[PDB]
């Protein structure tokens, strides 16, 4: 269970495993809010999240807020 | 017909006052990086 | 003396520094204050952006001065 915060403060919640990549998280965010995968950017501890990496590669565990920033 | 500009502008206007992007994708990655990074790091 | 650091986001902390202090210390001052590593900081003053090794005296920072701040990714 991990939160996906936004600048508006629309704290949408996600349920994904530690072994799940950020690619999946982009696809799961797609399911929630209709937003293409290459136009999202997810921040945690002031650190950028890559596609290839998983939540285990970074230090993301549980109840973790994930700040979303879109691009035009 | 669908949406030209005014109904996209009239909204775009009102978020800038409310300093908020992802409701209507208003602000830029530039400014949102600042907030998200300032938030994520401090939080 | 007492100076100010102004983020673009809207946040504004006041600091307690001395003329002889380095810029690294000032960035480390922000870190314990608001949780930002020194490597993710750009301090801006008097037009120029401030180098690490030098001090506030070198860049002529007065008391009740505003050093602008940008967060690097």
């Amino acid at each position: 269970q991990i939160f996906v915060k936004t600048l508006t403060g629309k704290t949408i919640t996600l349920e994904v495993e530690p072994s799940d990549t950020i690619e999946n998280v982009k696809a799961k965010i797609q399911d929630k809010e209709g937003i293409p995968p290459d136009q999202q950017r997810l921040i945690f501890a002031g650190k950028q999240l890559e596609d290839g990496r998983t939540l285990s590669d970074y230090n993301i565990q549980k109840e973790s807020t994930l700040h979303l920033v879109l691009r035009l | 017909n669908g949406l030209s500009e005014d109904e996209a502008l009239q909204r775009a206007l009102e978020l800038s006052l409310a300093e908020a992007k992802p409701q209507v994708l208003s602000s830029q990655e530039e400014d949102d990086l600042a907030l998200a990074q300032a938030l994520s790091a401090s939080e």
